[PDB]
């Protein structure tokens, strides 16, 4: 069907200079290559956070420590305050 | 006074086990903290790749 044929040939070929050969675009007055693959290519890193979330920050955890190796001057206080609790107990 | 004596009979024998096993269950979960690091980095990766 040459209706279908000529329709599909113009359908294929009229944007084929926008897809097959990159002679960017004749009817569109703004250029097409600085829309999606140049501006909007960094789109998702213009739409999400840059240099922390997309670079993802493989980050070292803060090494949380013990009671800093001091028994004496606080274990005696814990012992005497425990005497005071057992007074109150 | 015999009763208040008899309550504390076997208690020190049990709280020398209470002490150890309780502090072990406290401090064997910084393992899970350094697991959480591996969790949250993969969560960030899943979030950004979902954005992709």
């Amino acid at each position: 069907q040459d209706l279908y044929l000529r329709e599909l040939k113009d359908t294929k070929l009229a944007p084929s200079t926008l897809q097959d050969a990159e002679g960017n675009v004749k009817p569109w007055n703004p250029p097409q290559k600085p829309n999606l693959p140049e501006l909007e290519l960094q789109g998702p890193e213009a739409l999400k956070a840059y240099t922390e979330q997309n670079v993802e920050t493989a980050h070292v955890a803060k090494e949380s420590e013990e009671g800093e190796s001091e028994p004496i001057e606080e274990d005696w206080l814990v012992l005497d305050d425990a005497e005071e609790t057992k007074e109150s107990h | 006074r015999i009763d208040s004596v008899s309550q504390l009979q076997n208690v020190a024998e049990t709280t020398k086990v209470l002490f150890d096993v309780s502090k072990e269950t406290v401090e064997l979960e910084s393992e899970a903290f350094e697991l959480k690091q591996k969790v949250e980095l993969a969560h960030e990766a899943k979030a950004v790749l979902d954005s992709w």
